[PDB]
RNA sequence: CCCAUGAACGAGGAAUUCCCAGUAAGUGCGGGUCAUAAGCUUGCGUUGAUUAAGUCCCUGCCCUUUGUACACACCGCCCGU
RNA sequence: CGCAAGACGGACCAGAGCGAAAGCAUUUGCCAAGAAUGUUUUCAUUAAUCAAGAACGAAAGUCGGAGGUUCGAAGACGAUCAGAUACCGUCGUAGUUCCGACCAUAAACGAUGCCGACCGGCGAUGCGGCGGCGUUAUUCCCAUGACCCGCCGGGCAGCUUCCGGGAAACCAAAGUCUUUGGGUUCCGGGGGGAGUAUGGUUGCAAAGCUGAAACUUAAAGGAAUUGACGGAAGGGCACCACC
């Protein structure tokens, strides 16, 4: 748990894939590659209720526990790849998105390139729900 | 972080569920050209000095 | 009685248009019929543009925006308060509201 | 009871010499503990590097994929794998009341690297244009698309993988197309939105070492 | 009674008349 | 009226009422009832605050726009087994 | 990071285009087709509409293959509920996809048959043509694109007007109708009974096309007005409301 970096000047970068769906928020830091993970903690890990897995608090509290773990392993800075559910479902990232970014910045870390990698399609398969949709 | 004083320079309107908080611009006592919008609980007229436990939080305009 | 001249939708000389799915609900709605609303939107609003720009490895890095074309089911839209009912005079106004 | 990041080894990553800012970042691996080698388990690693953390100071919205072909010793020697545009930029360009013009070219360099170059173009609403729309005809579109494909072939077929990346960096193909197609329909927001590898040739070690001095 | 379901009922009632008529054949 | 007996009650769960200045609340005194007669009411002083000068969150009510197959009018009309 | 399969063609995408309608959106090629404009080309009434007869005809559904990613009638559960064979959720067969054969129906809608004439104004847009200062590109002139300002025809539309009509809503057609006749096809005759029974006919089937009567009934219905009402939208007031 030490990236032997030059004393100060060097920002050792990861990339926190924030997957903020509308009933959970995933904060997951990897290497520049993405192919090696460093820390993952989701909203539902840090709340004892299914209701507030989505919650902006849950997302904040997970992102703090990410930041805590990323201090130890010698990651100074992160890039942000914010992600919504995507595909045939919503392109809009859930309420945990802002609070998570705000949190891990507010709670120690340094921030590089933010961008959306929400999985979007040319033409999709048929969406869940019928002809008449989700009637309530 | 320290606890910064601030001057009620304009009282804007009224916020909250029950109209329980005045919204206000506060001229900082250190930087006399930093004027932010802040929600205030209780009676406030022009020029009274509010003590802010942090100056980084900022109210959304009504 | 016929409420709208353009029978809700915006096809005149077609016969058929491809349907889309309302985003809130998921109901098959004709494209022209659907209440399409384009949303450019900062990835952080106001509370975090202060904090994140402060921890910006960079000097003078502009933030990205989030570009999503929302479609809406007519029910989808009115319950979500995107479009309101208007008086029979003000129904004929097509200018997008200021 | 044992931390798996106790077992890890922090390699530095190096970008080829065509780029200005050399080193990219760090990549932790499991130490070669048994059969499977760290060098072997650190090959097919796409590094999604922004250009403005790869050149001195150019347009930042362009990305590059670099994969670790060879691993010498605390140096992941990478090679160009495919340029891509930032969703931010790509979405910003797609405006209503103008014609989008896409093209794509299956092509091969002088060295046996096979690429699929995707171009995008947008018709420009003129200085004094009072008419709302800014749409091409279909023949206008397809003549533009024919010149896009003609130029992307003409400026990849002729020269090696090293030169075509040195063309993709500033904006050679995107601007050459826009100069060529003014007489058909004047378009403005012309980029090569994507490049992707299809066939890499059989890997020569000295050919990569050429791209690292 | 929606007119589509009145038709469906009357359609299944007609289907149960080509059952009692199908015995004498 | 006198002397004795000396109960629950240690600030009140869910809920809910009333009220911005001589106001709330504390305190007595008149009037009505009244042969006998105030834990009621109706008035009157006395002492005299806290908080607020707001909003439409709750509850009502009122407008405007809309929809209606309602018109002793949503406790309306009304469909099948 | 790859691999495989099958759907689907986002954003661009419009009150935009094309098609008889149903319908039609990755690239490129081939194939025949088509409206519109242009025409001092040709034939010279060849035409309009149409019982019979015929082509195409969404989706679902049927038969025999191929494929089965997603979604998902039936079904199995899990909730909600008084019940919940439903709305919500997880699986999920037929089906959804492709090929060959049926089926011939949709609020298949502009709920508006086709052809022709005439009667307002306006700025737009799409296609072709024609004309006109200027700017820009192929720069090396042209001539072609891209804008720009007009006109003409044809098209999808929009706004506006006491043309006129209409029960009105509304319609430049739904007008040119008691001042009633330009041509022609289909088709309606109070509400139910009933698109039912029956006969024929088409279909493997599901069903489609044609289609009554007894009987029952004083209304059913259309448009608009006022009110009440809403589990619609917005505004306003009140310590019998809240803070």
């Amino acid at each position: 748990s030490l990236g032997p970096q030059v004393a100060e000047g060097e920002n050792v970068f990861g990339v926190c894939h924030i997957f903020a769906s509308f009933n959970d928020t995933f904060v997951h830091v990897t290497d520049l590659s993405g192919k090696e993970t460093i820390c993952r903690v989701t909203g539902g890990m840090k709340v004892k209720a299914d209701r507030d897995e989505s919650s902006p608090y849950a997302a904040m509290l997970a992102a703090q526990d990410v930041a805590q773990r990323c201090k130890e392993l010698g990651i100074t800075a992160l890039h942000i790849k914010l992600r919504a559910t995507g595909g045939n479902r919503t392109k809009t990232p859930g309420p945990g998105a802002q609070s998570a970014l705000r949190a891990l910045a507010r709670s120690g870390m340094k921030i590089g390139r933010i961008e959306d990698v929400t999985p979007i399609p040319s033409d999709s398969t048929r969406r869940k729900g019928g002809r008449r949709g989700r009637r309530l | 972080q320290p606890i910064k004083l601030a001057r009620v320079t304009k009282v804007l309107g009224r916020t909250g569920s029950q109209g329980q908080c005045t919204q206000v611009r506060v001229e900082f006592m250190d930087d006399t050209s930093r004027s932010i919008i802040r929600n205030v609980k209780g009676p406030v007229r022009e020029g009274d000095v509010l003590t802010l436990l942090e100056s980084e939080r900022e109210a959304r305009r009504l | 009685t016929k409420k709208r001249r353009n029978n809700g939708r915006a096809k005149k000389g077609r016969g058929h248009v491809q349907p889309i799915r309302c985003t809130n609900c998921a109901c098959c709605v004709p494209k022209d019929k659907a209440i399409k609303k384009f949303v450019i939107r900062n990835i952080v609003e106001a509370a975090a543009v202060r904090d994140i720009s402060e921890v910006s490895v960079f000097d003078a890095y502009v933030l990205p925006k989030l570009y999503v074309k929302l479609h809406y089911c007519v029910s989808c839209a009115i319950h979500s308060k995107v479009v309101r009912n208007r008086s029979r005079e003000a129904r004929k106004d097509r200018t997008p509201p200021p | 009871v044992v931390d798996p990041f106790s077992k890890k080894d922090w390699y530095d990553v190096k970008a080829p010499a065509m780029f200005n800012i050399r080193n990219i970042g760090k990549t932790l691996v499991t130490r070669t503990q048994g059969t499977k080698i760290a060098s072997d388990g650190l090959k097919g690693r796409v590094f999604e590097v922004s250009l403005a953390d790869l050149q001195n100071d150019e347009v930042a919205f362009r990305k590059f994929k670099l994969i670790t072909e060879d691993v010498q010793g605390k140096n992941c020697l990478t090679n160009f794998h495919g340029m891509d545009l930032t969703r931010d930029k790509m979405c910003s360009m797609v405006k209503k009341w103008q014609t989008m013009i896409e093209a794509h070219v299956d092509v091969k360099t002088t060295d046996g690297y096979l690429l699929r170059l995707f171009c995008v173009g947008f018709t420009k609403k003129r200085n004094n244009q009072i008419r709302k729309t800014s749409y091409a005809q279909h023949q206008q579109v397809r003549q533009i698309r024919k010149k896009m494909m003609e130029i992307m072939t003409r400026e990849v077929q002729t020269n090696d993988l090293k030169e075509v990346v040195n063309k993709l960096i500033p904006d050679s193909i995107g601007k050459d197309i826009e100069k060529a197609c003014q007489s058909i329909y004047p378009l403005h927001d012309v980029f090569v939105r994507k490049v992707k590898m299809l066939k890499k040739p059989k890997f020569e070690l000295g050919k990569l070492m050429e791209l690292h001095g | 009674m929606r007119a589509k379901w009145r038709k469906k009922r009357m359609r299944r009632l007609k289907r149960k008349r080509r059952k009692m008529r199908q015995r004498s054949k």
